[PDB]
C-alpha cells in the first residue's frame, strides 16, 4: 500500500513578534518512509532543521517531527513543504498565528 | 497500554541501495538506537540502561550484532524467489506490553510494503492470511531453524518482561514527573459568511492525559473539536481544540484546561470581542 503524508504545522509558544519561539512540522501517516521535507521562510528552505528519528505507528505507516528555532515577524512568513512520492506536486502548508 | 518495543526499519530501493534502521522505544519515546558503524546499542538516557549488567548489553550487542547484518542480507537474497520487488520496504515491531503492572503479553510483527506480512507466535512463524502465498513461503524458510527461533522465543518472553519493568524502574523520575501547559486563544478558518471558528491552543504539557473544552460559563460546548496531540521536541504535548459559531454568539465563550500537573488550578481562558 501507499499513504499519503497529513502535514501540521504549530508553534510552540503563542506568536509574539520578536521572540524566540519554535516552529514545527509534525508529518505523519506515510508510506514509503522516502520523503523530503523543509522548512520554510519567505518560501526559502531553513539550513538548520531538526528531526527526530524515523518511527512508525501501529498501522505501519511513518511520521516524523521537524522543527528549528524561529522569531516571528509582522512581515515573515514559514511554513513546512512536503514531497512524497504520492504527491503530484510538493505540498506547502502555511504557519499562521491566526488559522 | 505501556509497552517497550525495538523497531526494524529496512528499505530496499535499488539493486546496489538500502537502508537498516533499528531504535528501541518506550510507547512514544525513543530510549535506544541501534549504530551500525560502531556495532553499539546507544543509551539514549543515562536510565536507558535499565537493570541490565554491562555484561548483559555486551551479549545482547553481539546478537544485534549478527542478526541485523544477517536478517538485511537474508531478504535481499530471498528477494527474488519470494517476489519481493524494487522498491520495498520491511518493517518489524517486537517486544511487550504491560496491563496495571503486569506483563500481559509479547508480540512480534513483520510488515512489507506497509501491510501485515507475517508474525511470530507459540515458537513459530505464521503467515497472515490476506498477505497470499509469498507469506506462507517467507514462513517456511524462516521456521527452518528451530535453534534461531527458540533464541527469538526467549528474547521475547523472558527477556523483554524483565527488561521493560527495570526500565520504567530506572526511568520513573523522567516518566512520572508532571509539565505544566500554557494555553492561548486565536481565531481558525472562518466556516463561511457570518460564523468565526475559535481556536483554544493547549501547548508543553506532560503526561499526555489531557481535558479541554469550549465553555459558556458551567455549560460544556458540545461543538468543541479536538485535534490530535503533537509531539514538541521537549518531550511535551500540544492539542488544539475548536469551536464553530455565529459571530453574533462569541460573547461570553471561555475555554477550559484540566491537566494532573494544575494541581485542581484549570487554564481558563476569556474569549474577547471587545
Ligand atoms: C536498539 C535495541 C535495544 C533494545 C534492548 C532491549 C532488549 C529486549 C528484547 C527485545 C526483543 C526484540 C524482538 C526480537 C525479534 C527477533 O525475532 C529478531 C531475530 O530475527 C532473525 O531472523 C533471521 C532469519 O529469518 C535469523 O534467524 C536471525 O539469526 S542469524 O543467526 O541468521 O543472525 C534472526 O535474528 N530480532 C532480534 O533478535 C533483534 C535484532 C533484530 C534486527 C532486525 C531483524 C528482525 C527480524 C526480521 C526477520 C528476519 C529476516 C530473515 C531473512 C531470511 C534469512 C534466512
Ligand atoms: C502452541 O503450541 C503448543 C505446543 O505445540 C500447543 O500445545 C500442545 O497442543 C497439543 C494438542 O492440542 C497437546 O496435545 C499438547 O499437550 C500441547 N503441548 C503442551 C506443551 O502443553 C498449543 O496448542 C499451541 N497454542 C496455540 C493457540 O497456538
Ligand atoms: C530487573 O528487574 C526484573 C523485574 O523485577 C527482575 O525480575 C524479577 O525478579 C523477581 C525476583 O527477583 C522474580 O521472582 C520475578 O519473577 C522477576 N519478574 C520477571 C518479569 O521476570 C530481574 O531479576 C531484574 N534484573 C535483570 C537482570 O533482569
Ligand atoms: C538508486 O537510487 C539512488 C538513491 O536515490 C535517491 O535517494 C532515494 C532514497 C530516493 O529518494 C531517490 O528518489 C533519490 O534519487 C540513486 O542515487 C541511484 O542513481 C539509483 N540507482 C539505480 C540502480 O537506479
Ligand atoms: C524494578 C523491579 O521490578 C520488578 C520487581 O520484582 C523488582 O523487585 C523491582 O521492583
Amino acid at each position: 500500500i501507499q499513504r499519503t503524508p497529513k502535514i501540521q504545522v504549530y508553534s510552540r509558544h503563542p506568536a509574539e513578534n520578536g521572540k524566540s519561539n519554535f516552529l514545527n512540522c509534525y508529518v505523519s501517516g506515510f508510506h514509503p518512509s522516502d520523503i523530503e521535507v523543509d522548512l520554510l521562510k519567505n518560501g526559502e528552505r531553513i539550513e538548520k532543521v531538526e528531526h527526530s528519528d524515523l518511527s512508525f505507528s501501529k498501522d505501519w505507516s511513518f511520521y516524523l517531527l521537524y522543527y528549528t528555532e524561529f522569531t516571528p515577524t509582522e512581515k515573515d512568513e514559514y511554513a513546512c513543504r512536503v514531497n512524497h512520492v504520492t504527491l503530484s506536486q510538493p505540498k506547502i502548508v502555511k504557519w499562521d498565528r491566526d488559522m | 497500554p505501556l509497552s517497550f518495543h525495538v523497531i526494524w526499519i529496512a528499505s530496499f530501493y535499488n539493486h546496489s541501495w538500502k537502508q537498516n534502521l533499528v531504535s528501541g522505544w518506550l510507547s512514544d519515546l525513543q530510549t535506544h538506537t541501534w549504530d551500525s558503524n560502531s556495532s553499539t546499542i546507544v543509551f539514549l538516557w543515562p536510565w536507558s540502561r535499565g537493570n541490565f549488567s554491562n555484561e548483559e548489553w555486551k551479549e545482547l550487542e553481539t546478537l544485534f550484532r549478527i542478526r541485523t547484518i544477517r536478517s538485511f542480507e537474508g531478504i535481499r537474497r530471498y528477494a527474488h524467489e519470494l517476489q519481493f520487488e524494487y522498491p520495498f520496504e520491511i518493517q518489524v515491531t517486537g517486544g511487550c506490553e504491560l496491563h496495571s503492572g503486569k506483563v500481559s503479553g509479547s508480540f512480534l510483527q513483520l510488515a512489507y510494503q506497509g501491510s501485515d506480512f507475517v508474525s511470530f507466535q507459540n515458537n513459530s512463524w505464521l503467515p497472515y492470511p490476506v498477505a497470499g502465498n509469498m507469506a506462507k513461503h517467507f514462513c517456511k524458510v524462516l521456521n527452518q531453524n528451530q535453534h534461531e527461533n527458540d533464541i527469538t522465543h526467549n528474547l521475547l518472553s523472558d527477556t523483554c518482561p524483565r527488561f521493560i519493568l527495570g526500565l520504567l524502574d530506572a526511568g520513573k523520575a523522567h516518566l512520572q514527573r508532571q509539565v505544566k501547559p500554557e494555553a492561548w486563544l486565536s481565531h481558525g478558518p472562518s466556516p463561511g459568511p457570518g460564523h468565526l471558528q475559535l481556536v483554544c491552543h493547549v501547548s508543553g504539557f506532560y503526561p499526555k492525559p489531557v481535558w479541554v473544552m469550549w465553555m459558556r460559563g458551567e455549560q460544556e460546548q458540545q461543538g468543541t473539536q479536538r485535534g490530535d496531540i503533537l509531539p514538541s521536541a521537549d518531550g511535551t504535548w500540544y492539542l488544539r481544540a475548536t469551536l464553530e459559531v455565529a459571530a453574533g454568539e462569541a460573547a461570553d465563550l471561555s475555554c477550559r484546561v484540566k491537566h494532573s500537573s494544575l494541581e485542581g488550578q484549570d487554564i481558563v481562558l476569556y474569549w474577547h470581542h471587545h
